[PDB]
RNA sequence: ACCGUGAGGGAAAGGUGAAAAGAACCCCGGGAGGGGAGUGAAAUAGAGCCUGAAACCGUGGGCUUACAAGCAGUCACGGCCCCGCAAGGGGUUGUGGCGUGCCUAUUGAAGCAUGAGCCGGCGACUCACGGUCGUGGGCGAGCUUAAGCCGUUGAGGCGGAG
RNA sequence: AGGUGGAGCCUGGGAGUGAGGGCGCGAGCGAUAACGUCCGCGUCCGAGCGCGGGAACAACCGAGACCGCCAGCUAAGGCCC
RNA sequence: GGGGGAUGACCCCAGGCGGUAGGGGAGCGUUCCCGAUGCCGAUGAAGGCCGACCCGCGAGGGCGGCUGGAGGUAAGGGAAG
């Protein structure tokens, strides 16, 4: 007996609110969905996984002192080219990017992991592409 | 007795140690002399019984 | 209709009419093996227990295998240590005819 | 008598090189770099032959666990259910059940769910 | 049917000449003729000489019909190297290799149905 | 040969075929070289000549590769090409898991410590006479010959000093 | 007295080694410094740079790898991704 | 190691089987000699190039196809550049 492996599947599409969902908690699942580890055909080398869409992120909430205290950083190849960006600054400028970042970090590293990131489409406030199916979740 | 039947007893041609050929046969590289120093050196040592 | 059988510390899902390689056991080819060991029905509810009693499956030893050779190699850097050993692992083929409950 | 190398050394170099067929660059073309690369292959295959066992089970689990969270519980409870329930079948290999035979999987979920419940 | 000419022991470096051979490969003999005359390299000469000796070999030998021809195949292999001492500073003396080429043009009849 | 004023040092380099029958003659070309013709059992035996390995270079074909990152492999699945009646196998490699070159020396090396551009050849535990254990046999209060002498299709025998 | 062990003792043949290192414990030298130095008793690395854990890591925790398996139970350490 | 008593090779059963210096034990292959005034060989020797095939734990030995064109040399033993 050889282990079952799928053949080309029906690509799904899913929807999330994010308003008031906190973050990593929200990001945890978005990851699992992204890879689709919930589907029990699960394949490591494949990329059969839902396309997640998020709205009203920019309404994401966060605990602790993180809004002022938490810092994102970026380095050019250059001298003193380390930039420091407070979470609040980000939010007021490129809201989400923060969920985009929290997810990009929980997706695995590699060319596969980089495909699944593409399959995550995040917008601020409501609306989005109206193309596909898009069922919800809390 | 025929010229093919002849052959010796199970001992009697024992034959014989070699080295420093295989890894595997042990006996390789340093060829049973172990790394070292004067005794491993070609004419080796000074005559042990004295 | 299918079962889940047990041979040689392993479990395989069998149809009637399934040719299947199994860990080698003793029956001269053409001899017949009921393997009183069986774990699942394919018309469902019967699962249970380690093993549903009374049910078995019959397969006829087609013959005894020796698998293609695995080359098993062991090397240890800087210690002058290498080993080479050839391995073919013996098996038996079976054709699964019918599964009796 | 004298015994020269003759054909012996050519033949052994030939054995090994044939094995290293397909390897990148000089590693397939030079009896030195072949013999070296090979060593490594020989150990990884053996390593990975004990790893394939680990590798495969790991997959089975995610697939099990995926399917019965659809029916709303753990893996970690699921196995305990099956453990008490005597149902020591699964041999996590047949989560081909979980894929190919869903209602067989479900029936198992309950045969599990009722022990300690 | 197909015809061929091979120049052997041409005193030239393969890398150099292999370059113009690339220039006419799979070309009708009439364009290949055109190019080599107006290609500026020393190895254009030598290759044209082979092309020709193979054009002649087509009509005159293998009954080919000149106006139907193109270059099916071509390539240069490396014949043996002429090694000369080149003396150097502080009495050193390198050895330079004057290399040698085996030039091959293979001709075919364009389908011409 | 060549190197050194000199004494002196001191290489490389063998093979067509049974027989030259060593390719008239024609064609491209200045020659070289090749293409027909011919010889031959064979001419990728054509004189840069038996066999013609490997590094190395090149042409053609299959698979692959321009958002991936690496001791180059390995385990898995999938794609495409090949072989096969089938189940099956060979090739290639997209993705995923794992992964710190060989040897040498070291307390310890992937090591930013030695050695190696790559391939093919050559290259290092011997022999004599003593010794000392073990082993296979002969004879056993004994065992055994050395030089030499006779004799010999590669025939042995004698010889008792020691 | 138990203790049949790749235990022990006796005779002989063949060795290699006589540069060790880390850690725990106990001391000296040192500064109640050193990946320091020097002894003791243990351990492991050496030769287990084979395997799991500790992000990565000879010697810390887990554990002594004869071969195969797409079976199962555990160890340390883990169970949001 | 212990049974079966073939007097061992065969069959059960049970254990051991990481390893450097180093000790022990079995084999493989190469050149030559006896085997040989023999046997293989042009219906093709040695050597070469392929194989996904067979036997062997392995070193190797087979076999098939291509090349090659005159040598090769069992079982069983002996000796070493
Ligand atoms: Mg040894
Ligand atoms: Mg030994
Ligand atoms: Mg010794
Ligand atoms: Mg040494
Ligand atoms: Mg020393
Ligand atoms: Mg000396
Ligand atoms: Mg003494
Ligand atoms: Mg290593
Ligand atoms: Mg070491
Ligand atoms: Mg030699
Ligand atoms: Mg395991
Ligand atoms: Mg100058
Ligand atoms: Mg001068
Ligand atoms: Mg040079
Ligand atoms: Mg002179
Ligand atoms: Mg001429
Ligand atoms: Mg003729
Ligand atoms: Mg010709
Ligand atoms: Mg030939
Ligand atoms: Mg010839
Ligand atoms: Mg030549
Ligand atoms: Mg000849
Ligand atoms: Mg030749
Ligand atoms: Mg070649
Ligand atoms: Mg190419
Ligand atoms: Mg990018
Ligand atoms: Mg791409
Ligand atoms: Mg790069
Ligand atoms: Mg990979
Ligand atoms: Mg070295
Ligand atoms: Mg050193
Ligand atoms: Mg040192
Ligand atoms: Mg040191
Ligand atoms: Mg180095
Ligand atoms: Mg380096
Ligand atoms: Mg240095
Ligand atoms: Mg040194
Ligand atoms: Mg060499
Ligand atoms: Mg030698
Ligand atoms: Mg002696
Ligand atoms: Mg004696
Ligand atoms: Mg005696
Ligand atoms: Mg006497
Ligand atoms: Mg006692
Ligand atoms: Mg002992
Ligand atoms: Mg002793
Ligand atoms: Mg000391
Ligand atoms: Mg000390
Ligand atoms: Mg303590
Ligand atoms: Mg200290
Ligand atoms: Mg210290
Ligand atoms: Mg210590
Ligand atoms: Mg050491
Ligand atoms: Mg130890
Ligand atoms: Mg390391
Ligand atoms: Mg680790
Ligand atoms: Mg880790
Ligand atoms: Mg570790
Ligand atoms: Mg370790
Ligand atoms: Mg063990
Ligand atoms: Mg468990
Ligand atoms: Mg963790
Ligand atoms: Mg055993
Ligand atoms: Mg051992
Ligand atoms: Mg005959
Ligand atoms: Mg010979
Ligand atoms: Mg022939
Ligand atoms: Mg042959
Ligand atoms: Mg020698």
């Amino acid at each position: 007996m050889k282990t079952y492996v799928p053949k080309q599947v029906e690509p799904r599409w899913v929807l999330i609110d994010a308003e008031g969902k906190t973050l990593g908690r929200l990001a945890t699942k978005i990851a699992t969905l992204l890879r689709g580890k919930h589907r029990p055909d699960w394949t490591p080398n494949v990329a059969m996984g839902d396309f997640v869409v998020v709205v009203n992120a920019d309404k994401i909430r966060v605990t602790g002192k993180k809004l002022e205290q938490k810092i994102y950083t970026r380095y050019s190849g250059y001298p003193g080219g380390l930039k420091k960006i407070p979470l609040e600054k980000m939010l007021a400028t490129h809201p989400e990017r923060v969920l985009e970042h929290a997810v990009k970090g929980m997706l695995p590293k590699g060319p596969l992991g980089r495909r699944l990131f593409k399959r995550l489409k995040v917008y601020a406030g409501p609306d989005h592409p109206h193309q596909a199916q898009r069922p919800e979740k809390l | 007795m025929k010229l093919s039947d002849l052959r010796p007893n199970p001992g009697a041609n024992k034959r014989r140690k070699r080295v420093g050929r295989g890894p595997g046969s042990g006996h390789g590289k340093t060829a049973t002399r172990g790394h070292k120093g004067q005794k491993s050196r070609s004419g080796g040592l000074k005559d042990p019984r004295r | 209709m299918f079962a889940i059988v047990k041979t040689g510390g392993k479990q395989y899902r069998v149809e009637p009419g399934l040719k299947l390689r199994v860990e080698k056991l003793d029956a001269e080819p053409g001899a017949t093996v009921e393997l009183p060991v069986l774990l699942l029905g394919g018309e469902k509810t019967v699962v249970g227990t380690p093993v549903v009693e009374g049910a078995s499956v019959v397969a006829e030893v087609l013959g005894h295998g020796r698998g293609k050779k695995i080359l098993v190699s062991k090397f240890k850097a800087k210690v002058q240590y290498r080993r080479k050993k050839g391995h073919r692992q013996p098996y038996t083929e079976l054709l699964i005819k019918e599964i009796r409950g | 008598p004298r015994a020269k190398t003759g054909v012996v050394r050519r033949r052994k170099h030939k054995k090994i090189l044939k094995l290293a067929k397909g390897y990148w660059g000089l590693r397939s073309k030079s009896f030195r770099k072949a013999r070296e690369t090979l060593f490594a292959a020989g150990n990884y295959a053996y390593a990975h032959r004990k790893r394939r066992k680990r590798d495969f089970r790991r997959l089975w689990i995610v697939r099990i666990n995926a399917a019965c969270r659809q029916h709303g519980l753990n893996y970690s409870t699921f196995i305990h259910g099956l453990k008490k329930a005597g149902i020591e079948v699964d041999r996590k290999n047949l989560a081909d059940l979980a894929v190919r035979e869903p209602q067989v999987f479900a029936e198992l979920v309950e045969r599990a769910k009722a022990a300690q419940g | 049917m197909e015809a061929k000419a091979i120049a052997r022991y041409v005193r030239i470096s393969p890398r150099k000449v292999r370059l113009v051979v690339d220039l006419i490969r799979g070309k009708s003999l009439e364009e290949a003729r055109n190019i080599l005359r107006y290609t500026n390299k020393r190895g254009a000469y030598f290759v044209a000489k082979v092309l020709e000796s193979a054009a002649a070999n087509a009509v005159n030998n293998h009954d080919m019909l000149e106006d139907r021809l193109y270059v099916k195949a071509a390539y240069v292999d490396e014949g043996p190297a002429l090694k000369r001492v080149l003396p150097r500073a502080r009495g050193r003396a390198d050895i330079i290799k004057k290399r040698t080429s085996h030039i091959t043009v293979i001709l075919g009849e364009k389908h011409g149905k």
